[PDB]
């Protein structure tokens, strides 16, 4: 009966809420330009570009 | 007593009920005998009893 309290008890201290979001791998920060460059020629693609001008 | 072309002598009162409690109890002995060693317990799981299939 004592250890099945003590589960009782272990389970209360691991069902209070988490401090904070948990660390990943948030290494090699994702390149922006690469992004654009790729999507607006893609889109661009067999297309005769004239610049923008107002 | 003559039972009948036969005789018994009278049984004491407390002789006889301590007989049938020394029945008793040994049954009650075995009772637990049997079965002790069996409840496979875990405080995780509660009490188990193996088996060869469920």
């Amino acid at each position: 009966q004592l250890l099945d309290v003590s589960r009782q008890i272990k389970s209360y201290w691991l069902t209070n809420s988490l401090s904070t979001s948990f660390p990943t791998v948030d290494y090699s920060e994702p390149d922006l330009e690469k992004v654009k460059r790729t999507l607006t020629k893609l889109q661009n693609h067999l297309l005769e570009v004239s610049l923008i001008e107002p | 007593f003559v039972c009948n072309e036969n005789i018994y002598m009278a049984p004491n009162a407390y002789t006889l009920l301590a007989t049938r409690m020394l029945n008793a109890t040994y049954c009650f002995q075995k009772a637990l005998t049997k079965i002790e060693k069996f409840p496979q317990y875990n405080p995780q799981e509660g009490y188990t009893y193996p088996k060869l299939s469920n």
